[PDB]
């Protein structure tokens, strides 16, 4: 002790930054009397220390005058999670008696001794979150007795030395944040002990070994986030202890192993991001724990198997990104626990079944750019747990009031581009918590509900692209938290309401293409964050007012096919980040102002069908203008 | 995607008051449908609307991974901190409005790599130091403005420079 | 405490 207490203390004497407050105050009698009972961290066994305890304790520096000679016993040492620097001695390869070795969360370089394998008594390695660089030693493969290796976030490169076949107690294995190189080698699917082997990314390469059918007593495989090659061998179907497998973001090429039925313990599966082609095995339909199953963004093809229809735990089904086709089997939509269902990005055709929201916990529905047609099913107009609803890009049909009922968790829902009609239940103000409606590109007629502008939580609307009547009310203001706003492409008449001004967090506003038949509000002078104000294809009557050259962050501005009259005001010289201008198809008459040299962010203008006179200020956007851009004046010079 | 995981670490580097970046749903595929970013048709960012957004904290160097961000708006805020220079990797860019901040230290050199540079505005700031020659290389800036700022040097007109007026440098502190 | 690592979730449209 005496000898070991006073190495320990010149130890002590290394440390940098430390604080009268550190627990390391303990240490003052190097006499055993209060070395083994008093001092903090150090536990001892007929008279010596076997135990060194330091985690967080906030230690700043080197182990270069760590006692390595003085302390014969040490069987467990913890010094994570404290500020050492330098490297890892071979000395620590000294200790005969050593069975728990842990020097995480640190900030250590260089590379791992190889008289680390000599440690033939160690149980638990720990050297995680670490910069250690370098190759791993083959001599660790010496570790007879290791049951645990953690050396995951570091620097180490080269590849998993083959060695480690002779570990046969070890049962986890943490070696994901790192740069291993070359293929997995093929004695570790000879571990007969092995529970959990994380090897997740990484720069691995090769195909995966076929010897992994042997490992019947491991649950978790992350291999993901590597550069794995060839097909899935069929034989990792033996791994009937398998619990989780997840092989996402690699090379990996060639069909699915039918042979992943017969897991069946397996509850998650990740197999996306890669480059597997053929058609879905129906024996997946087999795999009875199945909860998430996600092969997305990949290169399969075919029908899904009605086998699916057979997983009644299933809750998360990414099929998204790939090039199946045909029509959906009931069976997929079977699960009462399915929570997630996303679609888009596919060839498929046909109907939704009647299935599709028979739990009533169906949250996220995805369907973009399909070929699906048909009505809406009456399971879904009732399921009211529904989140994100995209039907984006299909031919779906059918009245949109009688199509969509109430939904109270409504987040974000896009129907456009299909063949929708009828006119707008009001059913929607229900859905308070909506934030995005867009319902672009239908056949949808009639008026807009005066309850839709009570949904104050609303902050993009997209209407466009329809036949859409009646005129907007002064209650447009009610939903000020606006930021998209887009109404074009309607027949929507009658003046422009005032209640605009007050909209001040809107960016982009859309309102052309319609039959408003009024002058502008002169009263629309305070939108600080729009850069975007189209208001073409109207019947607005009268000048422009004033008060437009006063939003600053304006980018493009089309007033474009109008009846407007008046002069030009100079005062958009005030619009020192417009870029775009059309005023074409018009009456405005008198001279454009000679202010409008000015502006050096214009880079587009067209003037042409109007009344003016007069030289053209010149401007980058003046000279570069084709003939079209001054046609059917009165004297312009 | 990688675009939307950068966009996601500047989410978690800003203090947000007013909610306005709740939108940013980062288990997504793309950001495009996030609200006050807007995307090209080939789902790369290539505008950033916050301006205005009453928004607190750091700028992060993650702003570099987006290649087609043509407008970059975080004006009018109360964001701290230094100018990443990994914004020199925006190849695609016309607008840099960062002004009206508590930005510091220095402006980075690596903004000459952004040659399609039209507006830079970065007054009423903390800013300090020198004006990079690289900024003289650009050729396509347009308007430019570093008031009230307390920066140093004399003003270089290296050949871009020569068709500004002193508003761009009032308040500087450079001469 | 050492740990295993989680496979995140796909992303989602
Ligand atoms: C493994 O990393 C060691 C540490 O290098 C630095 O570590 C951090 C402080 C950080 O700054 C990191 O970016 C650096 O790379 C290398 O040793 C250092 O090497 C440098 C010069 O390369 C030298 O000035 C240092 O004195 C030296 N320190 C120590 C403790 O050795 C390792 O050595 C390298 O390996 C050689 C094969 C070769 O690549 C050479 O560049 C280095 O000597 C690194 N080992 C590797 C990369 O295998
Ligand atoms: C839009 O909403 C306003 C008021 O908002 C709600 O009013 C209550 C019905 C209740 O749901 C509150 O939580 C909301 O604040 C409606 O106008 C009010 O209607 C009530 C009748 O219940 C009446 O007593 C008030 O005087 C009305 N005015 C105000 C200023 O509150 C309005 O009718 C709604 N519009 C549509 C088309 O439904
Ligand atoms: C602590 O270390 C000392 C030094 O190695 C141990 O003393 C040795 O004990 C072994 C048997 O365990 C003997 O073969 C040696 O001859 C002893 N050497 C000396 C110098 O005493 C001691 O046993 C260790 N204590 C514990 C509890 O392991
Ligand atoms: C080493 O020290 C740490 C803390 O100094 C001990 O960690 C505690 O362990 C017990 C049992 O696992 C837990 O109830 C506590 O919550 C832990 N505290 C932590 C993790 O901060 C650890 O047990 C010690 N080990 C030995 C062998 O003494
Ligand atoms: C979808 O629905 C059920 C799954 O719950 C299957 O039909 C029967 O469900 C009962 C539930 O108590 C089972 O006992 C029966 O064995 C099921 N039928 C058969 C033939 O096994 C149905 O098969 C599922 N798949 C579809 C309709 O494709
Ligand atoms: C404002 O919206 C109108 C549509 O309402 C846009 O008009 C398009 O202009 C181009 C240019 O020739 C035509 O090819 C399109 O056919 C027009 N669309 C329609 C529906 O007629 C106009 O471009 C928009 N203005 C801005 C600045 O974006
Ligand atoms: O006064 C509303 C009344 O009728 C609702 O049905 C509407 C109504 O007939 C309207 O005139 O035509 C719409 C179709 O264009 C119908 O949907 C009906 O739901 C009833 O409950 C309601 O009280
Ligand atoms: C699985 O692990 C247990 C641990 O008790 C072991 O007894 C069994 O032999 C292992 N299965 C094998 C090696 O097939
Ligand atoms: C492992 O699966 C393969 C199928 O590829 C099979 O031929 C083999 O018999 C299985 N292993 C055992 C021990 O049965
Ligand atoms: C919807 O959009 C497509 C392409 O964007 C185009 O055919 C038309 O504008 C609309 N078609 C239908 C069938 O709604
Ligand atoms: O509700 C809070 C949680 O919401 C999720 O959408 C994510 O943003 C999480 O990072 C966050 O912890």
């Amino acid at each position: 002790t005496v000898e070991e207490a006073n190495a320990l203390l010149k130890w002590k004497s290394t440390f940098t930054n430390q604080t009268s407050s550190s627990k390391l105050s303990s240490w003052v009698n190097p006499n055993t009397s209060s070395f083994c009972t008093s001092w903090y961290g150090v536990a001892c066994s007929l008279g010596s220390i076997i135990r060194l305890n330091l985690t967080n304790t906030g230690i700043e520096g080197t182990f270069e005058d760590f006692p390595f000679s003085s302390l014969p016993n040490l069987t467990f040492v913890d010094l994570s999670m404290n500020r050492f620097s330098g490297t890892i001695s071979p000395e620590w390869g000294r200790f005969s008696k050593l069975e728990y070795f842990d020097l995480s969360i640190n900030q250590l370089v260089g590379e791992i001794p190889p008289e680390l394998g000599k440690l033939s008594n160690l149980d638990t390695l720990h050297l995680v979150e670490n910069k250690l660089n370098g190759s791993i030693p083959s001599e660790i493969g010496r570790l007879t007795k290791v049951t645990e290796i953690a050396i995951y976030d570091n620097l180490l490169t080269g590849p998993i030395p083959s060695s480690f076949g002779n570990l046969t107690k070890l049962v986890n294995l943490y070696l994901f944040i790192n740069s291993l190189s070359g293929s997995i080698p093929s004695e570790i699917g000879n571990l007969p002990n092995l529970r959990e082997l994380c090897l997740d990314r990484n720069n691995l390469t090769g195909k995966i070994p076929s010897s992994f059918g042997n490992l019947k007593n491991v649950t978790l495989l992350n291999m993901f986030e590597n550069q794995l090659s060839g097909e899935i061998p069929p034989e990792i179907g033996n791994m009937t202890a398998l619990d989780t497998l997840s092989l996402h973001t690699n090379k990996l090429t060639g069909p699915i192993p039918s042979t992943l039925g017969n897991i069946k313990t397996l509850a998650v599966l990740h197999l996306y991001l890669n480059q597997l082609n053929g058609s879905i095995p129906p024996e997946l339909g087999e795999m009875e724990s199945m909860i998430d199953l996600e092969i997305s963004e990949n290169k399969l093809t075919g029908p899904v198997p009605d086998s699916f229809g057979k997983l009644t735990a299933l809750e998360w089904l990414f099929l998204r990104d790939n090039q199946l086709s045909g029509p959906i089997p009931p069976g997929i939509a079977n699960s009462t626990e399915l929570t997630v269902l996303q679609l888009d990005t596919n060839n498929f055709t046909g109907f939704l079944p009647d299935t599709i929201c028979r739990g009533g916990k169906l949250e996220n529905l995805t369907l973009d750019d399909n070929h699906f047609e048909g009505p809406v099913p009456k399971s879904l107009r009732d399921c009211k747990s529904l989140i994100r609803v995209r039907f984006k890009g299909n031919s779906f049909s059918g009245d949109i009031s009688e199509a969509f009922g109430v939904y109270p968790t409504l987040n974000f829902i896009d129907l456009s581009n299909n063949n929708f009609h009828g006119q707008l239940s009001a059913n929607w103000e229900q859905s308070q918590k909506l934030v995005a409606f867009i319902l672009s590109n239908n056949s949808i007629t009639g008026a807009i509900p005066p309850e839709i502008w009570n949904m104050t939580q609303l902050s993009q609307l997209d209407l466009s692209s329809n036949r859409i009547t009646g005129e907007l009310p002064e209650s447009i203001s009610n939903i000020n938290r606006i930021s998209k706003l887009q109404l074009n492409g309607n027949r929507l008449s009658g003046k422009i309401p005032s209640g605009i001004r007050l909209l001040t967090n809107l960016e982009y506003l859309d309102l052309s293409s319609n039959r408003f038949s009024f002058e502008i509000p002169p009263t629309l002078n305070n939108l600080p964050r729009l850069y975007y104000m189209n208001l073409s294809r109207n019947d607005l009557d009268q000048t422009i007012p004033e008060g437009l050259t006063k939003l600053s962050q304006l980018q493009m501005l089309d007033l474009s096919y109008n009846q407007l009259d008046g002069e030009i005001s100079s005062q958009f010289r005030s619009l020192q980040n417009l870029e775009r201008l059309d005023l074409s198809h018009n009456n405005l008459s008198g001279q454009i102002p000679p202010s409008f040299k000015d502006m050096l962010a214009l880079t587009h203008v067209d003037v042409s069908h109007n009344n003016l006179q007069g030289p053209i200020p010149d401007n980058a956007a003046f000279r570069n203008a084709p003939p079209d851009a001054f046609e059917g004046n009165k004297d312009l010079c | 995607n990688a675009e939307g995981d950068a966009l996601s670490a500047l989410k978690n580097s800003l203090a947000d008051p007013n909610k306005v970046l709740q939108s940013w749903d980062a288990t997504l595929v793309t950001p495009c449908t996030w609200f006050h970013v807007t995307c090209n048709s080939d789902n790369s960012v290539t505008r950033v609307d916050l301006g205005n957004a009453n928004l607190s904290g750091q700028l992060v160097m993650q702003l570099g991974q987006l290649p087609n961000l043509q407008y970059l708006e975080l004006y009018s805020n109360n964001i701290t901190g230094t100018i990443p220079e990994q914004l020199g990797n925006l190849t695609e860019l016309v607008s840099l409005d960062l002004y009206l901040n508590n930005l510091s230290g220095p402006i980075p050199s690596t903004l000459g790599r952004l040659k399609k540079l039209r507006f830079l505005r970065l007054n009423n700031n903390s800013l300090s130091g020198e004006i990079p020659r690289s900024l003289t290389a650009v050729l396509t800036l347009q308007v430019l403005d570093l008031s009230n700022n307390p920066l140093t040097g004399d003003i270089p007109v290296n050949g871009s420079f020569s068709l500004f007026t002193p508003i761009s440098f009032a308040n500087t502190k450079l001469t | 405490p050492v740990r295993s690592s989680q496979s995140s979730q796909a992303g989602g449209r």
